[PDB]
């Protein structure tokens, strides 16, 4: 892992500015040793062009011994309303997958990743058909394609 | 895990061209951003409304912004019926911009109207739509003198097929060592060039601009290559590029609202590195002097994190917008959300 | 003790589905402990 | 890895890894494991 | 003495709640249907 990533500036090269990453972003010192660090505390220097800002970018890398079993880390994030298609667990098509005959009755609907409780009726088409959900001002579902 | 770009270019050297930035810089027909006439508005994602006005916080352009104006010229040709000789381009390829939030593009503004020809000031002809070409990346370098070339991985978006196909490929550009190529001796500029006779007035070759691109760079390991089809027309349109944690999203008006002009997403490319710089590739058009036609400019407005007031018709499209920070009356209108 | 994460409230394993689900109607404590060598509690052949 | 418009087999994911630590903010594992979502995004790395 | 009026006071909901901190304002954008109601109610009371 990278333990020091800072930008050198100055005529004497005596100004260090630590460079920090934003959430869910890579590091400018990633490309110093993409695979791994051959030795603990390994130091790399690289020159930056004028477009990036210029100076001597500096990186330091630390090495931790490998364990018997490969240990991994995962960050899982769920995004709502980012399209009209969904990610699902593999499961059989439910016999409750039709609404043509239960119009007028309260049901718990889980349609393409949007969930709620409601009563379905037949109406005339409004909104853009391409996007499959019509919402009101208060972010409540009012129409479904 | 790499798509293969097997037809590598065997060209001995890159094509010669003359860059003249002053000629293009002179032309100006400004298009300030006007919220009243819906301009560069990304339709809300995954949801629609009908007959209602609300306030949306997203990526929108600034009101009354001039943007940046780009022109595509014709090619130098010797003789009335002679074949084109060399390309006439601007210095776009040597300029590096910022992608900070994303950007929208007005395309086909001056369609259906007369205008001068850049290469020949005397000639006035009807203008045609010209799609832009972009290179987007996260790190840079120079050849030796400061000409800018993109680093390890770059997203390259090029129109081809005489304006009928769009090619987007995320892959590695290796400067070729040919004569007067970027790795060669005299590197003036890199550009895409296509002969009209080869493709347009024939079975359209959907690879001409890509082949021209391969002359300047080699496509090293080169993860993915996507292609969409574009219907041929002369309607004005909007294009847009955005990036977030899901990758690089592409928006266009042709996908859903061809006439109104609202931009709808059609592609989510897996480019998660984080794009910081972009560059417009000059796109010269090659044909005889008589066939020379002027091509419409395109305007690259820059997206900012803003709030607008959006009015949704019954059909679900947007017809009125208010920039909620332009002036006091706009803020008042958004405060009452009407 | 190597499957402690699978006994937590909200796990996605098979323990809360087919093995043991905790009821929160009352004040509760879930304690995972280790029997010392000399304490007389016979081990099973394995865990299941 | 970004997942949109697909189905995942939970039987496999239960077996291919041995979870040592859950820590969830806003969601629980048996809501990703029983609900349908517009998009998943997984950032994976090797970490001691 | 007969009182005929009160002091007319109006409030800025986005300044009283978030004292110019951009970290607070971004969380208040999720709200802001509750700020307009305060702004519109006070405008009416002062108008009357
Ligand atoms: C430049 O010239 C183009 C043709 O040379 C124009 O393209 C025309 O635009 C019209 C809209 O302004 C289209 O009308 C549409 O026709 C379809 C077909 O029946 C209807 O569904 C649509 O409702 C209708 N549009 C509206 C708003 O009612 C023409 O079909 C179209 N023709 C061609 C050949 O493309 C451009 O509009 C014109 N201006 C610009 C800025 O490009
Ligand atoms: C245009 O160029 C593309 C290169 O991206 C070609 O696609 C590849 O072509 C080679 C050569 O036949 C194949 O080996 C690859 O398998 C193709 N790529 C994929 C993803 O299939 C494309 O064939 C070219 N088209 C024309 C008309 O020349
Ligand atoms: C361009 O790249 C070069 C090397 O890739 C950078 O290095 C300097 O190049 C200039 C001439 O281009 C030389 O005069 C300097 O001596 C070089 N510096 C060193 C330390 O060797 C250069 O900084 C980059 N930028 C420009 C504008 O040339
Ligand atoms: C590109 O051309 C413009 C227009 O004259 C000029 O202002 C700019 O300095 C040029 N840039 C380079 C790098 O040549
Ligand atoms: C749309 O909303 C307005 C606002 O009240 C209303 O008067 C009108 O009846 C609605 N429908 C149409 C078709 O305009
Ligand atoms: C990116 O390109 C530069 C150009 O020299 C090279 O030094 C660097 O190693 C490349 N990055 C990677 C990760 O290979
Ligand atoms: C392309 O991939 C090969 C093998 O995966 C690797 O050796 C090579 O370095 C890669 N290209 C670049 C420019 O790194
Ligand atoms: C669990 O995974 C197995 C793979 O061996 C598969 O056959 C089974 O269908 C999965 N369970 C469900 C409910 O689909």
């Amino acid at each position: 892992y990278i333990s020091k990533c800072s930008r050198l500036t100055g005529d004497y090269q005596h100004i260090e500015t630590p460079l920090y990453i934003n959430p869910g972003e890579y590091s400018i010192c990633r490309d110093f040793a993409p695979l791994g660090f051959s030795e603990d505390g390994q130091v790399f220097k690289r020159t930056l062009t004028q477009f990036e800002g210029g100076g001597l970018l500096i990186g330091v890398g630390t090495r931790v011994p490998m364990t018997a079993n490969l240990e991994m880390g995962f960050v899982i994030s769920v995004q709502y309303g980012a399209g009209t298609d969904s990610v699902c667990p593999m499961l059989d098509l439910g016999e409750s997958s039709t609404i043509t005959n239960r119009l007028g009755k309260c049901v718990d609907y889980s349609l393409y990743g949007v969930t709620g409780r409601g009563v379905f009726q037949n109406c005339t088409a409004v909104g853009v058909k391409q996007q499959r959900f019509v919402y009101d001002s208060f972010d409540n579902l009012v129409g479904y394609y | 895990q790499f798509v293969d770009m097997s037809p590598a270019s065997n060209n001995s050297e890159c094509l010669d061209s003359q860059v003249d930035a002053a000629a293009f810089s002179k032309l100006m027909r400004p298009y300030p951003i006007d919220p009243a006439k819906v301009d560069g508005i990304i339709y809300p994602l995954g949801r629609t409304y009908s007959n209602i006005t609300l306030a949306y916080t997203g990526l929108f352009p600034l009101q009354g912004d001039l943007g940046t104006q780009y022109l595509y010229s014709a090619s130098h040709a010797v003789g009335n019926d002679g074949d084109p000789t060399k390309a006439y381009i601007s210095n776009y390829s040597l300029l590096v911009n910022d992608f900070d939030n994303g950007f929208v593009v007005r395309v086909g503004a001056a369609a259906n109207s007369t205008g001068t020809i850049v290469i020949s000031p005397s000639v006035q002809t009807k203008i045609k739509k010209a799609y832009p070409a972009f290179i987007l990346g996260s790190s840079l370098t120079n050849t030796s003198a400061g000409q800018p070339l993109y680093a390890n991985y770059s997203l390259t978006i090029i129109p081809d097929g005489c304006g009928t196909v769009l090619h987007a490929f995320y892959c590695i550009l290796k400067p070729r060592t040919g004569n007067r190529c970027p790795g060669g001796s005299g590197y003036n500029a890199y550009f895409i060039y296509e002969t009209i006779h080869n493709d347009c007035n024939s079975a359209i070759n959907k690879n001409a601009s890509l082949n021209s691109f391969k002359s300047f760079f080699d496509l090293v390991n080169c993860t993915f290559f996507n292609s969409w089809d574009i219907t041929a027309d002369e309607v004005k349109e909007w294009f847009g590029i955005t990036q977030d944690t899901q990758g690089v999203h592409l928006y266009s008006s042709r996908k859903g609202d061809l006439y109104g002009g609202n931009m709808f997403r059609f592609a989510t490319l897996p480019v998660y590195e984080g794009i910081k710089y972009y560059t417009v590739i000059p796109r010269s058009f090659r044909s005889k002097a008589n066939r020379r036609e002027a091509w419409a400019a395109f305007y690259v407005y820059k997206l900012h994190q803003l709030t607008y007031l959006l009015d949704f018709s019954v059909d679900g499209y947007i017809r009125r917008t208010i920039d909620c920070g332009h002036d006091d009356l706009s803020q008042l209108h958004c405060s009452y959300t009407s | 003790l190597s499957m402690k994460s699978y006994i937590r409230p909200g796990s996605a394993g098979n323990i809360p589905l087919y093995n043991y689900k905790q009821s929160f109607a009352h004040p509760t404590c879930r304690v995972l402990a280790s029997v010392p060598p000399n304490v007389t509690i016979t081990k099973p052949e394995a865990y299941g | 890895l970004v997942f949109s418009n697909c189905n995942y087999n939970l039987t496999k994911l239960l077996s291919l890894f041995a979870v040592d630590e859950f820590s969830c903010n806003g969601i629980s594992p048996d809501a990703i494991a029983r609900g349908c979502y517009s998009t998943l995004t997984v950032d994976y790395f090797a970490y001691p | 003495y007969i009182e005929t009026s009160i002091q007319k006071v109006t409030v800025d909901c986005k300044q009283y709640v978030c004292n110019g901190f951009t970290r607070c304002e971004k969380l208040l954008v999720e709200y802001g249907q509750f700020c307009s109601k305060i702004n519109q109610a006070l405008h009416g009371a002062n108008l009357r």
